[PDB]
RNA sequence: CAUAGGAUAUGAGAAGGCAGACCCGGGGAACUGAAACAUCUAAGUACCCGGAGGAAGAGAAAGCAAAUGCGAUUCCCUGAG
RNA sequence: ACCGAUAGUGAACCAGUACCGUGAGGGAAAGGUGAAAAGCACCCCGGAAGGGGAGUGAAAGAGAUCCUGAAACCGUGUGCCUACAAGUAGUCAGAGCCCGUUAACGGGUGAUGGCGUGCCUUUUGUAGAAUGAACCGGCGAGUUACGAUCUCGUGCAAGGUUAAGCAGAAGAUGCGGAGCCGCAGCGAAAGCGAGUCUGAAUAGGGCGCAUGAGUACGUGGUCGUAGACCCGAAACCAGGUGAU
RNA sequence: GUGGGUAGGGGUGAAAUGCCAAUCGAACCUGGAGAUAGCUGGUUCUCUCCGAAAUAGCUUUAGGGCUAGCCUCAAGGUAAG
RNA sequence: UAUCCUUGGGAGUCAGACUGCGAGUGAUAAGAUCCGUAGUCGAAAGGGAAACAGCCCAGACCGCCAGCUAAGGUCCCAAAGU
RNA sequence: AACAGUGGUAGGAGAGCGUUCUAAGGGCUGUGAAGCCAGACCGGAAGGACUGGUGGAGCGCUUAGAAGUGAGAAUGCCGGUAUGAGUAGCGAAAGAGGGGUGAGAAUCCCCUCCACCGAAUGCCUAAGGUUUCCUGAGGAAGGCUCGUCCGCUCAGGGUUAGU
RNA sequence: UAGGCCCAGGCGACUGUUUAGCAAAAACACAGGUCUCUGCGAAGCCGUAAGGCGAAGUAUAGGGGCUGACGCCUGCCCGGU
RNA sequence: UCCUAAGGUAGCGAAAUUCCUUGUCGGGUAAGUUCCGACCCGCACGAAAGGCGCAACGAUCUGGGCACUGUCUCAACGAGAGACUCGGUGAAAUUAUAGUACCUGUGAAGAUGCAGGUUACCCGCGACAGGACGGAAAGACCCCGUGGAGCUUUACUGCAGCC
RNA sequence: CUGGGGCGGUCGCCUCCUAAAAGGUAACGGAGGCGCCCAAAGGUUCCCUCAGAAUGGUUGGAAAUCAUUCGCAGAGUGUAAAGGCACAAGGGAGCUUGACUGCGAGACCUACAAGUCGAGCAGGGACGAAAGUCGGGCUUAGUGAUCCGGUGGUUCCGCAUGG
């Protein structure tokens, strides 16, 4: 039988075009008064998932 | 996995949203019409059956990047904006189906 | 047997945030990137640097960098084009 | 009165087993996996019980689907991981 | 492009037997004379058993768990060595004596000398007083099925390629374009598109393309789901057999 | 002595957690089952080629694991080291 | 002098030891422990230190009945000057 | 040809050896194959032949393909065998002698006495055992030893009810 | 071939029973005491119903707990459970 | 004098409880860490987890005395059954190969094996067991596994059952 | 976690010393903090010294307040600590809220996720005549993933179409 993805790791990834991963950044679910006005527009961007953990989970989404 | 740690899909939060009604276009980068010649029909059943779309996914759309220099019967579903205005910079009528 | 000794109560310590020189003497060094971290301003941002909020040093210009001093016990970051 | 019951007679009427394989309903776990454990997975499988057929069970629309419409089911390949 | 008797059905053979267990159950071992029984009359030894002859057969060393018959191991003989030497037992020097082979700086013993503490697993570390094996022979551990991905390789290439099925000796091929991958992305999305979202912004940045190559398959290198590298728990649970 | 009764998540016990077929802090037998084992033992034919690490971060982890560190194989930009 | 970086397939390793200098812990005790930087060993045989992973020299493609040196040695075991 | 390098565990990389089976060619065998048994041959290595002796019917090479792919270690499975070593043990107990049988007898069969139990080591009979009971032959194994003997192996024979 | 006896001492009153196959007692049992449940389709039990144990019994009876013959005795605290 | 819901009364008391301890004081003995008699600065006795005292009882359990004794100073001898010996049969655990000296010294820190020396003809047999960390049991203690099974209650969520 | 575990002590952050004149480095090694606080303790504008001592003096005393010298510093720096700072970052007054939204070439740090730094650009501001500063507080602490549901605004979808 063919393999499945990992599907929590599915909607969480928009893979980009040319070979890359796209996410979205951390710590921003809920809390907010702490965290200052400078990392607030550091963190409704995206980001790309980096080269070391690409390696790790580049098995569980390769079914796009 | 990372032996305990939350691993990486689970720390970073989900911005997913699939609706149903979305609709595949067929690509055409515009330049597969000069393998034609000028004056001919484009219908996309036409362009199936020469090789170019493989797969008519309920509309067909035509992109922009390149150039015509070909008269064409140009009908189709969508057109992007310089696409429409290629068609006639070549001279060929651009039909909206 | 053994007599059972405890009462650590200094076990713990930071961790540092990593302060010293960054960009070499003499160096290019591009616009806009940091020479220099350092809690309290020992070395003053001098020509072409400002002062970051956070006391840091960051390059103005483009080019290379000098530290010359402020005369008596006082250092400085000179910055010169090309 | 009449019934329970009793007696008597017609009944190739039934019950029982084996393919340790197949299907259909009724009852129904657990180690393990989740790096621990309960929801969860394991799987409605293991085994148990009734049915039958040589296939069974579904089956001629109170269905898909949204076009200038198909036409009872079952199964295969795709859809698709 | 299955096995050839420790393999293959537990069972090639009186095998679900013989045996173990009251019990539910467990569950072995053991094939080969020749082409033909022509299977040894006859004579000796002994009570035979068992030979030695003879005869049979091409072979009798083929003669009754009967083809081939190795090693452990038990030996019978003899070439060289040994009863003042400590000795992981060898190596390398090395006379004497004994030798004459796949005819070449030979064969076998070696009085004596010098260096010298097995193999394996696990360890910072092992001759180890840490484990493992009495040796001898056989079996016995990284395989396929499906998909992923990469390199190498094939054919066509801005197009590559068919699944099921029909026919056809299971095949090869033919038919079969239904789909999937790719040639355009970015946005969760509508929508737009060589641009695209965020934005108030033709600003700036994010990812895109400008410097195009894929796909069908195949050997491999791994990986996903599969007992998934073998051997091993104690244990849980179901259905039953047992108070000889 | 003889003839029966009570069955395992139960029986039974003038009580010990003793007995239940040389078994008992949950009997026995085939079943799920090639359970799981981050643990221990084992993993066979040869040469050539270059060749390490035992630290950092995080982890109910601390003898396990993943990422980075250090090695090999391939393709490049190349002379940057 | 040639080794770096980038992309990609593939790993193993995450229990380490000891000698000198630089510290802590200790008792300026350990062949102790926790590290720094440097060695060796691990994974490295040979020679010396009588023998000896870890110190002092030095890296083993393989053969010869040749030559020179290092550490350490030169009365005799045991090669070299009483 | 020149220059340089070649210790290596875990670990990556590259070349080859060999068994089983198949595939086309070729050949080689009752004038003796496979296997087995020996050596002093060759190839850098796993290795590969070549005579000689066994054996009595099949099997190599060249290039390919498929693999249940190669042992020396699993407190490994399964046989075969050593080791201890003719060493421990020979399962409670009184026989000795004379004849007889027989190839052979401390034991077997006889007689003689002395032995031992005797609320049992004695007679009946359940439980069970299933042919062991009986006579007649037989000694390859079965007796913790020999053995002419027997609870053993052979061919016969043996239980009777009205209560 | 069929008792060794005498002085005291705790612990268990006593004969009885178990740790088949390490442990025979100072443990359990025991008569008696005792508080409490329970009006008969009792309570308690087996165990989801039945059915017929308790009992061809009926508070001078039957389950349950706590102690252990007898003799002298059993005082204080209802705040928490 | 604060605090309690209330502060141990009767009888016992270095106890099957008692730590300091062998408490001190007396009898038992020449000598008495145990035993009995009393003392209470009862660490931590106490009333049905029962308190105390009790004649009869026990393969209980501590202490003392007589009787008689190889238990002992201090061994001796005798019978027999194994042992050794001569025929009969004949295993087993274990077992890397094995011509296996002992002193130091070193080493995975405790040698048969290597180094330094020291002594020792070869081969059995009867005995002793110091050693091979002698065999049998992949440690019963001890710690880890994200093991496991019995037990537990005011751990957590559940369920049966009575409400 | 653990110089065998047990209990005891600790678990993340910030600063110092160990640390070996760059950064980093451990120990159940040495010393103390934090889970805030502030509407001015921020923003600019302009203003100006401090701590003690020494005197002189009602109550007033060692130490209130007044002058008065000498005092680059001993104080003050919302708060631990180090690093700075007397050209203010120390101290006052006025006016105001930049404790601004969209960003940000570039770097430091880093396994990852996070965390840091900032020129400059735009729209709108505040203060000041202007130049210019202001994206919170003297820097480094003052807190935490996602999943989850609550909450306000939404040219976003909404299962035939309209919601």
């Amino acid at each position: 039988p063919k393999m499945k993805t990992h599907r929590g790791s599915a909607k969480r990834f928009k893979k980009t075009g040319s070979g890359k991963l796209k996410r979205s950044h951390a710590y921003t679910s809920h809390l907010f008064a702490n965290k200052s006005q400078k990392q607030k527009r550091k963190l409704r961007k995206s980001a790309v998932v980096s080269a070391g953990d690409f390696k790790r989970i580049k098995q569980m989404l390769a079914n796009i | 996995f990372e032996g305990g740690q939350m691993p990486l899909f689970q720390r970073l939060p989900k911005r997913g949203f699939t609706n149903i009604n979305r609709k595949e276009y067929a690509v055409v980068n515009l330049d597969k019409l000069n393998g034609f010649a000028e004056g001919t029909e484009v219908t996309p059943e036409l362009l199936l059956e020469t090789g170019v779309i493989s797969k008519l996914n309920a509309g067909v759309k035509i992109l922009g990047n390149g150039k015509l220099e070909k008269k064409l019967t140009v009908k189709a579903n969508k057109f992007s904006a310089s696409a429409k205005e290629a068609v006639e910079a070549a001279g060929g009528t651009a039909e909206v189906i | 047997s053994k007599k059972g000794v405890g009462s650590t109560k200094n076990g713990r310590d930071s961790e540092a945030k990593r302060l010293g020189a960054k960009r070499a003497d003499g160096q290019f060094v591009t616009g806009g990137s940091i020479l220099y971290r350092q809690r309290g301003t020992k070395i003053y941002p001098g020509e072409n640097v400002g002062r970051g909020g956070d006391d840091t040093l960051f390059a103005k210009i483009d080019g290379t960098v000098k530290f010359e001093r402020f005369g008596r016990d006082r250092k400085k970051v000179s910055v010169y084009p090309v």
